């Protein structure tokens, strides 16, 4: 359900009126085609000017790992500093995309909530022990990466970012600014 | 000697209200200006040639750009000549030359051309020269473009030949030769799309969250101005390194206007009372309807030129009644200004 | 079918009509793609003006607490008045939505409908009891948070909201008025 | 007379700071052109040498080149494009560039078939699509091809007052041109340069945008984008790269020329009885703020001026002895750093 | 010292605007020019200029 | 015309309206002459009911 | 067109009597001035027809 | 062209000069000029074939 | 531009300044007049390869 | 009645198309005139840069 104001010109649906002003969406889970959509619109957005800042929107309740650090180190490599708003949820590789925005420009919305937790694999990996030790490593890596992802940019130690995300830790909003995934909680700017 | 910039601004104070930043200059480059003169006649003496600062005047319309500039011909004593920039054009073209505002300096020194060389040209309007796009127009643009280009000779100083225009044609009666190196030129204009190029700028979207929208009630403005600011307005940017100082004018607030009405020389409220006077008739205003005034003068955004536009349209059933009877006070009281069609409080004899 | 009209070049359904006069529409579930259109929607016509108040209609039968928090934060954080109009029926997050808007102007519909219930789960969240704990802990969490959002905006206590939507309490225009979600039942302009 | 172009550059260089690539360009063009002067006095028939400078505003072209009137002895123009029309309309005609040459000849003319006319902003007489609503445009591409006889050189008969007409050769006269050409830079930039999108790909920031692409990348088809007609560009082949000033270059023009910026301020407060100081880290400080302006050393007023706003305002009401103006006062906002007796 | 304060009058097509100003012309003791902000143009360029 | 409403010193050509910039003018001061302005504003209703 | 059409004191912008070089204009009262105007308006009759 | 094609009193600006006020223009009648107005008119055959 | 490559009796003004009283123009015929146009043709190859 | 024959030099730039035209009509001693048709606009007013 979405207003599309059809034309041979350009469309202009909200999301377009959302990329013009320079905000990246992700509202949808991180799996790759997601991932592949963040980078072309955080590159695009460089293009048009590296100097000013891209906003990213998440709403997303996460996803893949390898999606989540294709979307992680593009907002990392882009000129322009990352605003990262949580909409609702920040949830899995999404909470660690919110702490990946450029310090002092982490946001959430006050009843937006933030989940951190471990990395998991969807379903059942089969194969031979040597297989599965190759894929234990990788999820033990993959949980070793994002805790020091997340130590670098909660400045938390990444043994306390471990006992943390051991369970599902659900933060709300001024929790995840006591923690450190946010900076600041939105205050409500309505005029009533 | 000379006078300081805190008797320069006491002056403007007197007549203008409100507007801090913009009287401190317009009180130090008139005061520097001061300093130029007295230092291109006499004074080691530090052998070193002062170049005149010309000013920019920003600030929305009706908040005391003009009136800050004829308030500063009344005490200025050197010559003043305030020009308009929506009359300049190129050379070559119907309307008035960039050499006929600096006609007017010498016209303004009674024909002297040593005094007009230590003058003040204001160019008013000048965001009316500016082009429509940051790059160079497609046309010629000689009412825009070409007169910012038609007039930096001027402002950075030249040996300027200012035509007589009593003649037929140009060299009829002999070309002024005036050095326009020491002519202060404080340009003004209210410069409306600015404000959305200095929220461009800045990296502050006015789209979604944490960006700053801007509501009504707020009518960042015009403090926080750069010359890119400037040449993404339309202004090129050979004008704009040749206006150094930024006077700043701001939007006047309703505190502003409230003694915007009651406390200037030519105040607006003494001029109505002076109406009424011609009928016969004492106007007292009392003081909540002064700040009803000018909390509708607000909403109205047009400066304390929206003052004049509020007073007409409460006392518009007062001035068409009161010719045509007998009374003494007609006393403003604040429930007809903010609610509009009362009948006020009449004292008759 | 959902027909259009051609304006001046522009193609135009309906809901851009509405969208063009502030109307936003709420008529699906609200889920993360509907939430994810509504918050757009709601910063493209507070970025338009944000002192025109915006309306949005609420024709839904409810959905997820994060897509219903995401609404209602932004509902929240926008310049712009919300006016809330509820259309057939607003269940769960769509009648917390309905109470969400500005005060003074909450509408329905004569014959709309209004639910209120605490948040579910839909189907068996697995697990091991310590991830039990902490997903029985954050639907307390959303229980508590949905009784509290309801309390700024009904007017009523907090506890008066959980004994209330112990059970889908279902409310009618009139009975919503009085229960303090909606200001105003909308009475028909009919010209007979 | 004839100095050489080492020594027309160390002349340069006691005014002009920074420029250095067009301080050279201009001191071997400048000496071509006499040194071929008096070769012809005492061939293959050389070239004309004319010098069209164009850079960034507030750096010196200008500035470069009435440098070059307080040095070469040599009857030097200091004429404006800006007033240029055609013949038969109202304004200044192209003849009274030959009649400003004249005016600093002393009326002598055989001094100015040898001298320098410098035309300031050439940029103003480049072709614009005509307005429809002008009558004519007079002042581009006509006054450009009025230009286009006396560049290469003529006989052209000039009217006095700006009864005979004089005339002057101008084979022999110098044409340094000049202009800031705001839209080239862009031009130039949508022929060597790429907006750059995605990774490894460079994007180049606006504070790098702020360099110059009038290096060795401008070319006489950019020029033609710009309104320039082919020809004017063809009687132009010496082009001096003005360049934007550096943090180090900018550093330099506030302290060390005759009227450099802090001695005209200094000035400004002694005759006040208080003495202005500046710490190096605040004209460092003061120097980085002109290259967000992009107008060059002008900048380096609005800067000051800016800075010492509210001293300018206190300090000749008051008695002092000095003020210090800090790094603190440009970075941050101003600390009143006076010193009383 | 007293202001202008200049009228801006709004109303729909044929409802008395010019024919107020017709009015106003016929009693007014009072230079009084009937012009015509179409007839005008920006000076420099061709059509009438404002003065 | 908004320095003719506002009031200048504005020199008017005796010509019969064109300004063309060598001539003798009419320096007239419009800081005392009223500017009763009109329109029909077609588009404005809307605007206002916004 | 419209001040035309209604009346007012136009002056023709060239050849005010056979061209002096002073008031090229002359003054013209289109009050009593009758106007026909014509046209096809060819996509009117698919508008009066709504 | 349809007052030039079938014949009016058309004001000719001359070489170089346009049709601004306060130029000379030459009074030709286009109603016996003959015009043989012609193009290649490629979608014709199309529309032809329709 | 054409028309001067197959030859017309053109009338050229002398300079820019005669656009102004417009009774004098230069005439040429391009009948005899050769003309050797050229371009910066680097991307035909492409289509000398198709 | 014979009719003249143009030529058109085909190629990319710097390989001496106007020299070859400009020494062509040095030798015959008869008039040559370079041109661009850059300095012709895409936007109208065409036949009088032409002249
Ligand atoms: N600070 C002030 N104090 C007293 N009166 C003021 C002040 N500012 C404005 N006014 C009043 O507003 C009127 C208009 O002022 P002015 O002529 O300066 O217009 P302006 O805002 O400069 O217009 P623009 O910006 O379009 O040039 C003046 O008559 C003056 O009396
Ligand atoms: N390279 C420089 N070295 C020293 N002083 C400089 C330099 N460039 C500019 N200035 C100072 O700033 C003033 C402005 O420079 P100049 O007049 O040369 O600008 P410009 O390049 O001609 O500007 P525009 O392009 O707008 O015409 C000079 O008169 C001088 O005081
Ligand atoms: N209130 C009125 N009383 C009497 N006659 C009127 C009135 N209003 C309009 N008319 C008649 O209508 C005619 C047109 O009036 P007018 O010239 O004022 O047009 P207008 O509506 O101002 O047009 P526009 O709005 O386009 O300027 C006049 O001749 C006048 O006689
Ligand atoms: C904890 C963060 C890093 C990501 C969370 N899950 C993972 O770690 C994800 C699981 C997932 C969840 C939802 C959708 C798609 C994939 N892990 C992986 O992508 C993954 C892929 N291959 C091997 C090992 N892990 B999140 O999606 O719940
Ligand atoms: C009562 C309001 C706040 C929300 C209502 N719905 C819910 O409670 C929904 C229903 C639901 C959907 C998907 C998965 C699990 C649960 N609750 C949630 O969104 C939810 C999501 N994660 C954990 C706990 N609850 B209603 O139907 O909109
Ligand atoms: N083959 C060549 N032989 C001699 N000179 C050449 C040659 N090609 C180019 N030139 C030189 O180049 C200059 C201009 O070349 P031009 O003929 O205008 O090339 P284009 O037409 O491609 O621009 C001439 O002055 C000429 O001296
Ligand atoms: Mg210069």
């Amino acid at each position: 359900i979405l207003p599309s104001f059809i034309e041979g010109v350009k469309e202009s649906n909200p999301y377009n009126k959302l990329f013009e002003e320079r905000i990246i969406f992700l509202g949808v889970q991180v799996d790759d085609a997601s991932a592949n959509d963040i980078m072309a619109q955080l590159l695009v957005l460089e293009s048009l000017d590296p100097d000013r800042d891209i906003t990213m929107y998440i709403n997303s309740p996460g996803g893949g790992f390898t999606s989540l650090m294709a979307i992680y180190d593009t907002m990392q490599y882009v000129r322009a500093d990352i605003q990262t708003v949580c909409l609702g949820q920040a949830a899995s590789a999404a909470a660690v995309l919110l702490a990946a925005g450029t310090p002092g420009k982490r946001m959430a919305l006050p009843n937006a909530r933030v989940l951190i937790h471990q990395p998991s694999l969807s379903g059942v990996i089969q194969g031979q022990f040597s297989d599965l030790e190759i894929q234990a490593a990788e999820i033990e890596r993959m949980r070793t990466l994002m805790e020091t992802t997340l130590a670098r940019h909660t400045g938390k130690d990444a043994g306390v970012i471990r006992k943390d995300t051991d369970r599902d830790k659900i933060l709300t909003a001024e929790e995840a600014k006591d923690y450190g995934i946010i900076d600041t909680v939105l205050e409500y700017r309505k005029l009533s | 000697e000379l006078p300081k910039p805190a008797e320069i601004r006491e002056f403007l104070e007197g007549y203008v209200i409100g507007q801090d930043t913009a009287k401190r200059t317009l009180a130090v480059a008139v005061y520097n200006h001061y300093k130029r003169i007295q230092a291109g006649e006499k004074g080691r003496c530090e052998p070193v040639e002062l170049t005149k600062s010309n000013i920019l005047m920003l600030g929305p319309t009706g908040c005391g750009k003009t009136y800050l500039a004829q308030t500063l011909a009344k005490m200025l004593n050197v010559p003043f000549a305030i020009a308009d920039a929506t009359a300049l054009t190129e050379a070559g073209y119907v309307g008035e030359d960039v050499e006929n505002i600096l006609l007017k300096l010498i016209q303004a020194a009674d024909y002297d051309v040593k005094r007009a060389e230590t003058g003040i040209i204001y160019i008013d309007q000048v965001d009316k020269i500016a082009r429509k796009s940051e790059n160079p127009s497609i046309t010629r643009d000689v009412s825009g473009e070409g007169v910012q280009q038609a007039l930096l000779k001027i402002l950075e100083g030249t040996q300027a030949s200012v035509p007589p225009q009593g003649g037929r044609k140009h060299p009829h009666q002999e070309f002024i030769q005036i050095d326009t190196t020491n002519v202060l030129f404080i340009v003004a204009g209210a410069f409306a799309g600015l404000e959305k190029i200095i929220y461009e700028r800045v990296g502050k979207r006015g789209l979604g969250f944490g960006a700053e929208v801007r509501s009504k009630a707020e009518i960042d403005h015009f403090a926080d101005v750069m010359p890119e600011d400037l040449i993404k307005f339309g202004l090129i940017p050979e004008f704009i390194g040749r206006l150094p100082v930024v006077a700043s004018v701001t939007n006047l607030d309703k505190e502003s206007l409230v003694k915007i009405l009651s406390e200037p020389k030519n105040a607006l409220v003494k001029q109505y009372i002076r109406l009424f006077e011609m009928d016969g008739v004492e106007l007292e205003f009392t003081d909540d309807a002064l700040e009803a005034i000018a909390d509708q003068a607000i909403h109205r955004g047009t400066g304390a030129r929206g003052l004049r536009a509020i007073m007409e349209e409460v006392l518009l059933p007062v001035m068409y009644d009161i010719p045509s009877r007998d009374d003494v006070a007609k006393v403003v009281v604040t429930k007809e200004t903010v609610q509009d069609n009362v009948l006020p409080t009449i004292v008759p004899r």
